[PDB]
């Protein structure tokens, strides 16, 4: 297990570690986060109480670096820092944590719950997406656009997904405007899968980044990216029953993980009802049909 | 995005546009079978792309033969249409390319678009006006091609005649909307409107008859009173 020590907490803030949150108080003795499982990505990540605008935070894995916060007072927000050398890192943090000052990640036995929203999300997919490479950690924010909502400003700092746009050139084959519009199954398996993500899995993990940036940060180009790579899939006739299968499952964790009461601004009724209803696939999402229907009637 | 009332001068103006009206691309009779079910026969269609400003119709001739062994022929038919049009804007001129394509049917608007994608500057866009465009196969001239077609064809057509050497794009649309709604409000009223008199005549060259100027305001006169009296006698008024 490893640990994200803090300098000091100066302003309140409700922190995020994973699918967890708690409060720190304007000034509290908090020294971090400790016990963060080894072997996962993980987001923490910000809210300040004074100032519920802008909720940020990072992606980070403790394999990769020895990462730390410190507030800036000048730019106004916490920080992820990078210490080199891990002597001076392992001599800081132990005093802190003999001295008991730190919130444990609070993984209960049993759960599976972040392993299942982050079963293909690696570290160098994240940096990729988002572009900073001189740090091991990526910095994600409420407010970043999309490369595709840029075309539709600073190109910095952007959420670089892959661009999916069903009345494209890329979507359609020329003399199969009717085919390809109605099945998306070329441009599923061959531009994406085979062209572009060269696996599911690397296309798993994009969605499931997605929906945990729209999730954790409110970023709105995240969950246009997250349904996006929902309906390609539901959209197409043609899809190996392995990918089926494990989709159902990405999705029962995310839909039993979204929060019930940010569910009007998560979820986008038109997408649910047509991949569940409509759609190609609409009998393949058997336990994610089963959790929306008990879950969220309203939506449907 | 659509075309209505306020936007309506739009339609004459100098940039170059089309309507199409899919309306009689896919044709059926209903019969019943000797087993006492319920069969179609398709019959031969036809897409009407015009150019409201010129009168010039493309009439793609829409032959049976192309539903042969497809399935959801309703759907098809869009396709179908959209694919004719793309081909027609690719056939032209550069400079004879429309600006704009405006379908009298929110239905032909994804197909179309899909179609045109290799095209991002021709705005796809439907309409509120309620085109009596269907009423084109009461127009003698046109069913007749349309029927004894025994293969796909493409028909060239002036649907305003000779009229545009003495009225306006703007009244020249006007007058065909009228013969066109009366055309579909009660046909045989509206023919006999048409071809009463026999002094008047369709040249070998037009669609319609050789009237007068003051022969067209009777006969515009005679089709707003067809059209009312229908009105009165479909809702007892
Ligand atoms: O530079 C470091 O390695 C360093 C400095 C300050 C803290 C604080 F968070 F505990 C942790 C690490």
């Amino acid at each position: 297990m490893n640990t994200v020590p803090f300098t000091s907490a100066p302003i309140e803030v409700t922190i995020g570690i994973d699918q967890y949150s708690f409060n720190v108080k304007e000034n509290q003795p908090f020294h971090g986060i400790k016990d963060i499982p080894i072997g996962h990505v993980h987001v923490i990540h910000f809210q300040h109480a004074d100032n519920s605008s802008m909720r940020y935070g990072y992606w980070f894995d403790c394999r990769m670096g020895n990462f730390y916060i410190q507030y800036d007072p000048k730019d106004g927000l916490y920080k992820m820092m990078e210490e080199r050398d891990g002597a001076k890192f392992e001599n800081i943090v132990h005093n802190f944590k003999e001295r008991q000052m730190m919130v444990s990640y609070p993984k209960i036995d049993e759960d599976d719950t972040w392993y299942n929203l982050t079963e293909f999300v690696q570290m160098d997919k994240i940096r990729k997406i988002v572009r900073k490479d001189e740090n091991q950690f990526s910095y994600v924010d409420s407010s970043m656009t999309t490369v595709q909502e840029n075309e539709l400003s600073d190109p910095a700092h952007s959420l670089n997904y892959t661009v999916i746009n069903f009345k494209s050139r890329e979507a359609i084959r020329p003399g199969h405007e009717m085919e390809d519009f109605l099945d998306k199954s070329y441009y599923l398996n061959t531009v994406m899968l085979q062209g572009i993500f060269k696996n599911s899995s690397n296309y798993f993990g994009e969605l499931q980044f997605a929906f945990l940036n729209a999730m954790f940060f409110g970023n709105y180009g995240s969950s246009l990216q997250w349904h996006a790579m929902i309906e390609l899939i539901c959209s197409s006739a043609t899809v190996p029953k392995h990918m089926l299968d494990k989709l159902d499952e990405i999705l029962y964790y995310q839909i039993k993980t979204l929060p019930e009461q940010y569910s009007d601004i998560l979820l986008n009724e038109r997408v649910w009802n047509i991949c569940l209803y409509s759609s190609f696939q609409k009998n393949s999402l058997h336990n994610t049909e089963k959790i929306m229907e008990n879950k969220y009637p309203e939506l449907l | 995005g659509a075309m209505n009332s306020s936007n309506y001068a739009e339609l004459f103006n100098n940039d170059i546009k089309l309507f199409v009206d899919d309306t009689n691309v896919y044709r059926v009779t209903v019969h019943k079978t000797f087993e006492g079910n319920v069969a179609t026969k398709a019959i031969n269609g036809c897409i009407f792309t015009l150019n409201p400003k010129t009168g010039h119709l493309f009439l793609k001739i829409i032959h049976t033969s192309v539903w042969a062994g497809q399935k959801r022929l309703s759907q098809l038919a869009k396709w179908k249409t959209a694919e004719e049009v793309s081909a027609l804007v690719r056939s032209l001129p550069k400079e004879e390319q429309p600006k704009q394509i405006i379908v009298t049917r929110k239905a032909m608007l994804d197909p179309l678009e899909v179609h045109m994608l290799d095209f991002p500057n021709i705005a796809i866009r439907p309409t509120e006006l309620r085109l009596p465009f269907s009423a084109a196969m009461s127009i003698d001239k046109l069913s007749d091609v349309v029927m004894k077609a025994t293969e796909p064809q493409m028909v060239l057509f002036n649907i305003y005649d000779d009229w545009l050497d003495r009225i306006s794009s703007y009244t020249a649309f006007s007058r065909l909307t009228l013969l066109l709604r009366a055309l579909k409000t009660n046909e045989e009223s509206a023919k006999m409107i048409l071809l009463s008199d026999p002094t008047i005549t369709i040249k070998s060259y037009h669609l319609w008859p050789s009237f007068t100027d003051e022969q067209w305001i009777t006969i515009e006169s005679q089709m707003r009173d067809l059209i009312l009296t229908e009105y009165g006698r479909k809702y007892n008024v």
